[PDB]
RNA sequence: CCCGCAGAAGAAGCACCGGCUAACUCCGUGCCAGCAGCCGCGGUAAUACGGAGGGUGCAAGCGUUAAUCGGAAUUACUGGGC
RNA sequence: GACACGGUCCAGACUCCUACGGGAGGCAGCAGUGGGGAAUAUUGCACAAUGGGCGCAAGCCUGAUGCAGCCAUGCCGCGUG
């Protein structure tokens, strides 16, 4: 594996399927979408929550949400 | 004119002759009326090392045909045989 | 038959080895052991890395047979296989001129050599440089010229050094001219001797001697003391002294007549390669040691052939090359890389593979720099500012021509105004270059080549635009109106 | 090309001995016949049909020395032939050179026997013939050469094979160290542990 | 036209030349193009030893 | 095409191992990185991802892709139905 | 015996020479170059043989043809003990 980015944000709006429009903490909108172990653990994120993104080098534009904070 | 031409076949160093009736004008390989016989100057002592349809030759040369070189040094040489 | 006999087998090592694999590689039997063994002789760790060379040092602590194997093999097999004389006879010598304006350019030549027909090409500079082994008083001397403007420094330097003597044209008025003091520095850094003219001593008005006494301040030392300078005199129009130049050149020779092998594989320096129809790639070549023949082998750079055909300045085929002797040749896979040394070859098949894997690391190198930066400032990007890029595309006649406007375009560039050359190279205005330039927002630029129908089609669908020029000033003079009409 | 590895581990894999092996020691003393190789080679698994009808191919390719593409076309030869395609397969596998000059009793193993013929050791009808894959005619008369006549191996070959079986179709004298090949045999003369059928509905797929 | 690209991080740019491949990838909807690795501009994956061929990646070096 | 010289001396890689389908175990990650012809593997017990040891099949070759027929009685005359 | 690959005339485009008054050209023949493409070679030797044109014949011509060079493109045999 190769290091990831990871970074806090805010989510502002929810889209179909659990994927969601995000900013980050530089000011950046991005796509989110959940991970696996959400999905096991029934946690749910609406919007104006503050949540974990990590990035990767290929592609900026999508990012990832793994932890959900209060 | 109709002539008695050799026409080469086989392979590399692997020559082999038919003895073919065909117009002068057409390719080495190319149109002819009928094959009569063969030649392999290769061909080991226990074969037969050439064969020709004498009549057909008659035949062809009294319609007006002509005979190469190398051709009627073979009519002589089996003639010669038998 | 079960003897005491301790680890012994043969092991071969590559240029760069570690411990994990250095562990069952040779097998002794002191399984951590070894590893004491090197963190014993120096600093080592779990999975320090060692070299060849060290590897070999390693492998004779041990004491087992040692077996070194390196990439390079392949060329000092093809380096081994050269035919090498031992016959040393006299060879000519060659001479370079640096003069930096258009008398200094020709007319020096232009009096020696047959005609000055040369000149009547338009454009008032040297495009590109010629090559002529004269022969003058029983002496047989090689000629080089420069263009001495604009980029062509580099152009400069591929000849600055490859050469014997240097000569070069003086102006009173100016001094020393700018681009001038740029090239001096070249071959008093090569530490070859340098002997200076004064020419178009023609007008009256000059200060030949404040440029004699100035010798002394150029940096150089003055011939009056014996110093490297000459206070020879020459005049480009009346020509009295070129005589003379040519008495001190011939005295150079003489002073500097080294012998080079005259019998052999011959092994040269592409001066200029350019691309034409029936000519495909077209190698000048000056031949410093050896004879070319037809069938030959050549490998210059990563490009190779067999020389089909060898001619001369006038067009004129030859039965071969000789030493010391610029020839035209054809035969070679493509262009030749600038600059790049040729040799003759003894075999056939391995010429292949030699370019090939000269070519693989090439490749890997250069897209290891290009991915390198483009990873690693991907997310430095993030942030933006105010920017001027202009992308072109070029297409220029000769090898040196494509360096130097390249050179120019980027040396033009500044912090907010950027010239980004998509990609260039040698030929005619292809298709290739007609969807490039139309897929990104670029402009097709040809410099003393032209367009093709292929191309011709793509651009007249397309609105794509073309831009012609033939004289380096006008094209720079353009391309910064261009880029500076962006500005806000 | 063939194969140059080790020669038990075919065996093994297979089974059964192929008299990969000079005979010096019986077989048993030299491996652990009965384990397959690899470390998980105690284990038995199941073995398909697909599996059954492929091992039994095999192995009449290892005991005969024989590559894929050789073997596929012996088998389309046989196919052309008449009569029942196993027999005509099994007098084309035996007609070739090494399998009669090892079973003439001229070698030790196959490989040896081939390694002599490569060596242009051997003439058939007194011309000499280096070719393994050579193919014999009945009453054709083989004997090695006098320059190689004094061979030790030859020698001690001669003596080894007495203790194997004969075969009843060949005639050998040690006196001229020479044969003959009377005659074709059928399928009844070889070994019942060769099931022809399995090849047969394998490669008729 | 689409492409995936197979292996473990790629060298790709907005301008790169590459050569494509017949194949198709079930997940993503509509990618009928598999990429050629280690031809063109596309380097191989690096550090792997299974399956080079498929990757095409050198034999490595005794 | 033949004879002599010296020396094991100058010469083996590719693909695969969950079912279809011949051939398994550990280490490294933890629905990620990745595989994939189809069913489908991966969220800390991965014979399916990466590495290693072992095994299976081809061989001076080994695989992927392109393309035609077969499998397709899935245009059915031989040989399909409402 | 053609409405004629290496013959004639006219028109068109294109390339080239010029005293601008006017002129020249036709590789889908053998090699070879540029360009297109994922992709396909030597600007080789000889008329010793087959066959062809001319001649009484000797003989001359023939990039047909014979042979060679490059390419794991394929079939096929051998070795690396
Ligand atoms: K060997
Ligand atoms: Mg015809
Ligand atoms: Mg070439
Ligand atoms: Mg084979
Ligand atoms: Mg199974
Ligand atoms: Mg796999
Ligand atoms: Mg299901
Ligand atoms: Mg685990
Ligand atoms: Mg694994
Ligand atoms: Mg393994
Ligand atoms: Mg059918
Ligand atoms: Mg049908
Ligand atoms: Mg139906
Ligand atoms: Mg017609
Ligand atoms: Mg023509
Ligand atoms: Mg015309
Ligand atoms: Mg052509
Ligand atoms: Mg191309
Ligand atoms: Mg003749
Ligand atoms: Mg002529
Ligand atoms: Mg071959």
């Amino acid at each position: 594996k190769e290091d990831n980015i990871e970074m806090q944000g805010t989510v502002l709006e929810t889209l179909p399927n659990t994927m969601f429009r995000v900013e980050l903490e530089n000011g950046h909108v991005v796509t989110a979408h959940i991970s696996g172990k959400m999905r096991k653990n029934y946690i749910r994120i609406l919007t104006g929550d503050k949540v974990t993104v990590e990035l990767t080098p290929y592609d900026l534009s999508k990012g990832r949400i793994v932890f959900r904070s209060r | 004119m109709v002539t008695i031409r050799l026409a080469r076949h086989g392979a590399k160093k692997r020559p082999f002759y038919q003895v073919v009736v065909a117009d002068s004008r057409n390719a080495r390989n190319g149109r002819f009326i009928e094959r009569v016989g063969f030649f392999n100057p290769i061909a080991s002592e226990k074969e037969e090392g050439t064969r020709l349809d004498l009549d057909r030759i008659a035949h062809w040369v009294g319609q007006g045909a002509t005979i190469s070189d190398r051709v009627a040094a073979l009519i002589k040489e089996v003639n010669k045989a038998a | 038959q079960k003897p005491a006999q301790a680890v012994n087998r043969d092991v071969v090592i590559g240029e760069t080895i570690t411990v994990g694999e250095l562990a069952n590689k040779m097998a002794v039997k002191g399984s951590q052991v070894i590893k004491a063994m090197m963190k014993l002789g120096a600093m080592a760790t779990i999975n320090q890395v060692i070299d060849q060379e060290t590897a070999q040092l390693v492998a004779e602590e041990m004491g087992h047979k040692v077996i070194l194997r390196r990439e390079n093999e392949l060329e000092e097999a093809v380096m081994s296989d050269r035919d090498t004389g031992a016959a040393a006879e006299p060879r000519a010598p060659v001479v370079t001129i640096m003069g930096h304006v258009d008398h200094g350019k020709t007319s020096l030549l232009d009096y020696i050599r047959s005609t000055k027909v040369a000149s009547g090409e338009a454009g008032g500079i040297t495009q590109h440089i010629g090559a002529y082994h004269v022969e003058t008083e029983n002496g047989m001397i090689t000629f080089l010229d420069t263009p001495g403007h604009a980029a062509f420094t580099s152009m400069r330097a591929r000849g600055a050094q490859a050469t014997d003597i240097v000569v070069l044209v003086v102006a009173a008025d100016d001094g020393v001219m700018p681009q001038t003091i740029e090239a001096i520095q070249h071959a008093k850094a090569a530490q070859v001797p340098v002997v200076v003219a004064v020419n178009k001593i023609d007008k009256p008005e000059a200060d030949p001697d404040r440029v004699k006494n100035e010798l002394s301040q150029y940096g150089i030392l003055p011939e009056e003391w014996g110093g490297e300078s000459q206070f020879v005199h020459v005049s480009a129009k009346a020509g009295t002294g070129i005589d003379e130049l040519l008495d001190a050149i011939l005295l150079q020779a003489e002073v500097l007549e080294l012998k080079a092998v005259r019998k052999g594989m011959a092994s040269g320096a592409v001066i200029e390669s350019f691309l034409d129809k029936g000519r495909g790639p077209v190698a000048t070549v000056l031949v410093r040691e050896g004879t070319l023949h037809k069938g030959d082998i050549v490998l210059c750079g990563f490009e190779y052939g067999r020389v089909r055909a060898m001619r001369n300045e006038l067009g004129q085929e030859v039965l071969e090359a000789g030493p010391s002797i610029p020839v035209e040749i054809l035969g070679l896979s493509g262009v030749p890389a600038a600059g790049d040394e040729v040799t003759v070859v003894r075999d056939e098949k391995k010429a292949r593979e030699v370019a090939l894997y000269r070519q693989g690391k090439f490749r890997e190198v250069k897209l290891a720099r290009q991915q390198k930066s483009k990873l690693e400032n991907m997310f430095a990007n993030m942030t933006e500012g105010e920017v001027h890029e202009v992308n072109i595309v070029l297409k220029a006649d000769v090898q040196g021509s494509v360096e130097a406007i390249s050179d120019s375009l980027l040396k033009l560039s500044t912090d907010e105004v950027k010239v980004k050359i998509i990609g260039s190279g040698v030929g005619g205005i292809t298709e290739t270059d007609a969807t490039l330039a139309a897929a990104s927002n670029a402009i097709l630029v040809g410099f003393n080549v032209r367009a093709d129908a292929s191309a011709r089609k793509v651009i007249e669908a397309e609105s794509l635009d073309l831009r012609y020029y033939s004289v380096i000033y006008n094209l720079i003079d353009e391309v910064k109106a261009a880029m500076s009409g962006m500005l806000s | 090309a063939r194969y140059l590895g080790p020669k038990l581990k075919l065996s093994r894999r297979e089974g059964t001995d192929l008299f990969l092996k000079s005979g010096v020691r019986a077989i048993d003393t030299k491996c652990k016949i009965e384990q397959a190789p690899g470390q998980h080679g105690a284990r038995k698994p199941r073995l398909s049909d697909y599996g059954v009808q492929l091992r039994e191919k095999q192995k009449v390719r290892r005991i005969y020395g024989v590559l894929e593409r050789q073997f596929r076309n012996y088998y389309k030869e046989a196919a052309r032939l008449k009569g029942n395609t196993g027999e005509n397969l099994l007098a084309l596998l035996e007609g070739r050179l090494d399998n009669v000059v090892y079973r003439m009793g001229f070698g030790a193993t196959r490989a040896e026997a081939r390694q002599l013929v490569s060596h242009k050791a051997i003439m058939v009808n007194g011309r000499v013939v280096n070719i393994a894959s050579y193919q014999v005619s009945p009453n054709d008369v083989v004997s090695i050469r006098e320059k190689a006549k004094k061979q030790s191996r030859v020698k001690a070959a001669l003596e080894l094979a007495e203790q194997r079986e004969k075969p009843t179709w060949l005639e050998v004298d040690a006196g001229k160290m020479e044969g003959t090949f009377k005659r074709k045999p059928e399928r009844s003369d070889l070994s019942a542990d060769i099931n022809e059928h399995l090849i047969v509905e394998l490669y008729s797929k | 036209v689409t492409s995936y690209i197979g292996g473990e991080g790629h060298n790709l740019q907005e301008h790169s030349v590459i050569l494509i491949r017949g194949g198709r990838v079930k997940d993503l909807p509509g990618v009928r193009y598999h990429t050629v690795r280690g031809a063109l501009d596309c380097s191989g994956v690096k550090d792997r030893k299974q399956a080079r061929s498929k990757y095409g990646v050198k034999r490595p070096k005794a």
